[PDB]
RNA sequence: UUAUCCAUUUAUAGGGAUGAAUU
RNA sequence: UUUGUUUUGUAGCAAUAGUAAUUCGUAAUUAUCCGAAGUGGUAAGGACUAUCCUUGAAAAAAGGAGGGAACGGCUUUGUGCUUUGCUACUCUUAAUACUUGUAUG
RNA sequence: GAGAACUUUGAAGACUGAAGUGGAGAAGGGUUUCUUGUCAACUGUGAUUGAACAAGAGUUAGCCGCUCCUAAGGGAUAGCUGAAAAGUGUUUAAAGGGGUCCCCGUCUCAAAAGGGAAACAGGUUGAUAUUCCUGUGCCAAUAGUAUUAUGAGUUAGAUGGUAACAUAUAUAUAAAUGAACUCCUUUACAUAGGCUUUACACUCGGGGUGCGUUUUCUUUGCACUUUACCU
RNA sequence: ACGGACCAAGGAGUCUAGCAAAUGUGCAAGUGUAUAUGAUUCUUUAAACAUUUUACGCAUAAUUAAUG
RNA sequence: UAAAGCUAAAUAUAUGUAGGAGACCGAUAGCAAACAAGUACCGUGAGGGAAAGAUGAAAUAGUACUCAGGAAUGAGCAAU
RNA sequence: GAUGUUAGGAGGGCAAAUCCGCCGAAUUUAAGCAUAUAAUUAAGCGGAAGAAAAGAAAAUAACUAUGAUUCCUUUAGUAACGGCGAGUGAACAAGGACCAGCUCAAACGGUUAAUCCUUCGUUUGGUGCAAACCUUUCGACGGAAUUGUCGUU
């Protein structure tokens, strides 16, 4: 909840930083997106 | 009490512990960011994760002409630490502002 | 029972057995037994066993970069001795 | 972009002035860069590998020196030593193998494997 | 009794005739 | 220094803040904010009384007491101790200065 | 807006009805918060909405917690078992602290509801606030040496009060000698029952302000009339 | 009685060991070059070739619990 | 000639890395995995564990332009 | 004997196909099942190496005798074991691959431990661009050791 542990609070910033789409410039030179309500994380 | 003859390990390489270029990276524009600029002399930095209050300030004072009165810091869910420092009255954050950019 | 032994006692459930294990980052620490399920974390000792072939794949040497062993590869091959660099020009 | 040929000859105070002056330069590049530019934003990778160049010069000159310093004298820093597999290390060196018992290292003299071409 | 075993304690004076208590 | 009378103070915080108004301007002024009491819902405290073959945690931390160890400072002489001579001393907070790693969170 | 029963605003009519779809938190979730966009899919009808999609942003503490203490307990040290793995935790230990050699003495984790240094009000943001701002405090540190001041005491350690006990009001009650070694107390405690005291809430009547009713009636009905920690 | 809604693809007497019979083939009181060696053998060659300038198997004799 | 000890070779290798081969498999096959595969995802957990290859010679030919559409798309006398 | 953050070092964990120790089942087979079988297997625990282990006869033979170990061909599905059921089952010889032997202890040397190690050194060399290595013999100052080091066989 509101109450986190840093590595728990570090780990989910990378979660969220995991979710963000591909950069679209990239495509000229994805499957593992998660929405948080449907996939938990699992922490 | 220990006398070895020689040390056990010895890194003769520059320090990697982080100097002022490395621990505060950068100021914050941002709209709240600059309101505050404004309005109460706070400047805003991302700073480095393992910054703690004193090593910032220490950082903020190596790096500007800056006295800071008081620093709170917060860790941001982007793996940055966020300082807000508030300015000692002697000084315009706003003209500290132009200063630095 | 509305808590009976389905749907209304899977509402019962919050609260992990499980976090996050130092050691292997799996969430798999028995937070109140302070034991890691798949490692033993506590215990000096990987946990691993022969009759979980599939579970010894998926943790094995190759499986992650091998920071330093890796950089050792190839050194027998070429087996220079340490501390000497090529010529210069 | 200074390229390391040029830095070798340069002492060590020099080098660490330089340093910090690119130091400097890069901090300044990502205050742009967190501030709305793309002007010079590009220029930043550029200094990095100056800065590292930099790094790995005063390096080797400061691996150098501590060299130069434990010159000999039987036991030195662990880094200093001959970094190598353990069990190598371990091992017993070719000399200390090769050492024959006395009575064993006659007989070799003696009677040695010969060269007896058969006819 | 000395091995062994059990107990007891800070291993605290060898055997007999409703205060304080320390340098 | 104690008695009598009066004027203040929402005791300080405190009206500068809030609230409800009223205007005036394209943020400022003004006026208000106070005299009686009941109900006993909630909470807390108090003093008690009762029940138990149920008598209802511990420690960090703090305090108090008992006890009487130790005992001025400076100057001079001899091997921390003893002798000789003089009277501002022992505390105590607060500030200030200076060296000692940069002596506030 | 291309398009609206289910987007927005207003006007009605309703419901929730302080045991609330109201305010706060815990577990759990993890960015779902927020603004600007926005509609391929999803939002089992529609959809311009959205907890969807995209771009950015957002979480500020000496005082709120964790952090310290110990609890049921856990993991270990000594051993001792056991082929080990493990199983037991003073069982036959040479097991770090306190004073000026003596005297104590397993370690460590275990409470975000037990124990516990200290914070209140108003304001402010698109999104944070006992955390920022203004103001007002509080707590704990604060090394030595030297000056200053502040007061005590002595010309080596105050007095009062019969007593219960009281007294340092200096910016601020700071100071009333005290070692070893002891002994207490606080910490620190069940449930029930009523009784009482205070605050909060509610209400009543009066004064003051505004709004409401006004075919008729109503000195009227409603709102506001506030006051924190700290001393 | 059971299985079968439909369609596509997948989907079940195999491989080794040792024995036998059948049949083919070679040689025949022999047969099989087994390991291994050797070669002017070396993409194929992990095959093919060779057998030192009385090995062993099965057969050639049976029978007995056995000395035989 | 027990109750002490050492010792190369011929031997083994379904692990790892690197080579090389095949009367082997050819995307429901072959490793679970030809692809960002021990990945996603499920399970408190020990564990479980997928699907998913092919445009063309060349996208340095990946759909310009016009019309109708709110737009998707559609159409073309237009186009690679 | 404790004690040391004394000086110097070592162990710990990962990985396992082959390998070495333990520990150790049952499904299964026997048309049931109980000994047997599965199997001195799986799992478990520990430990090594490029291989490991074994190894230089307290061996086999009964010959005209061989001569460490390992491995292959065989002996041999034989001797033997076995509710003599199911089933299990070697060894020697023979032919090869490969072939390597040894040192402690004990005996002997006291007109003398000749040994051994730590630290500090000293000065010829060799390859290297350096870094490092490579060897060379010479003392000291320590210790260890007569409860036994070294040589001799
Ligand atoms: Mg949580
Ligand atoms: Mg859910
Ligand atoms: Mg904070
Ligand atoms: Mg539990
Ligand atoms: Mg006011
Ligand atoms: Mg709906
Ligand atoms: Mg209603
Ligand atoms: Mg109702
Ligand atoms: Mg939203
Ligand atoms: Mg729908
Ligand atoms: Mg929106
Ligand atoms: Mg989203
Ligand atoms: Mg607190
Ligand atoms: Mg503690
Ligand atoms: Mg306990
Ligand atoms: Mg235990
Ligand atoms: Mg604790
Ligand atoms: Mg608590
Ligand atoms: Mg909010
Ligand atoms: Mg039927
Ligand atoms: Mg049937
Ligand atoms: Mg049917
Ligand atoms: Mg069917
Ligand atoms: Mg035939
Ligand atoms: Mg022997
Ligand atoms: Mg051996
Ligand atoms: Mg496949
Ligand atoms: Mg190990
Ligand atoms: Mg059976
Ligand atoms: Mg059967
Ligand atoms: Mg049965
Ligand atoms: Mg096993
Ligand atoms: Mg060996
Ligand atoms: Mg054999
Ligand atoms: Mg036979
Ligand atoms: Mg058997
Ligand atoms: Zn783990």
């Amino acid at each position: 909840g509101s109450i986190k542990r840093f590595r728990l609070k570090q780990r989910l910033g990378k979660c969220r930083r995991q979710n963000r789409p591909v950069p679209h410039w990239y495509r000229l030179k994805n499957t593992k997106r998660r929405h948080w309500r449907r996939t938990k994380l699992g922490l | 009490a220990r006398n070895p003859k020689c040390p056990r390990i010895v890194k003769s390489c520059h320090s990697k512990t982080l100097d002022k270029y490395g621990l505060i990276k950068y100021p914050l524009t941002s709209e709240k960011a600059m309101k505050k600029i404004e309005e109460i002399n706070t400047l805003v930095f991302m700073c480095d994760k393992r910054a703690n209050k004193k090593n910032i300030k220490k950082s903020v004072k190596n790096l500007f002409g800056i006295e800071c009165d008081k620093v709170n810091v917060l860790n941001t869910l982007n793996g940055d630490k966020k300082a807000y420092v508030r300015l000692s009255g002697e000084h315009d954050a706003l003209e500290v502002a132009n200063k630095i950019g | 029972g509305k808590a009976g032994k389905g749907t209304g006692s899977f509402g019962k459930r919050n609260g992990k057995t499980h976090f996050l294990c130092l050691r292997c980052g799996k969430r798999s620490y028995h937070l109140q037994k302070k034991k890691c399920a798949s490692c033993g974390y506590p215990s000096a000792k990987k946990r691993r066993f022969n009759w979980s072939v599939k579970a010894k794949r998926r943790n094995t040497t190759g499986t992650g970069r091998c920071r330093y062993i890796k950089t050792l590869r190839r050194k027998l091959k070429n087996k220079f001795t340490e501390g000497s660099t090529p010529k210069p020009k | 972009n200074v390229k390391a040929y040029e830095l070798r000859t340069l002492k060590k105070k020099e080098l660490l002035d330089k340093l910090d002056e690119l130091k400097k330069e890069l901090s300044g590049l990502r205050i742009s860069k967190a501030l709305g530019n793309s002007a010079k934003n590009s220029k930043i990778h550029g200094v990095r590998k100056n800065v590292a160049r930099v790094l790995t010069v005063y390096n080797q000159k400061r691996k150098m020196e501590l060299r130069q310093l434990y010159k000999n004298k039987k036991f030195k820093p662990y880094n200093l030593r001959k970094k190598l597999t353990k069990n190598k290390r371990l091992q017993l060196s070719p000399k200390q193998k090769a050492a024959m018992t006395l009575r064993q290292k006659k007989k070799v003299q003696n009677f040695p494997q010969r060269k007896y071409l058969v006819v």
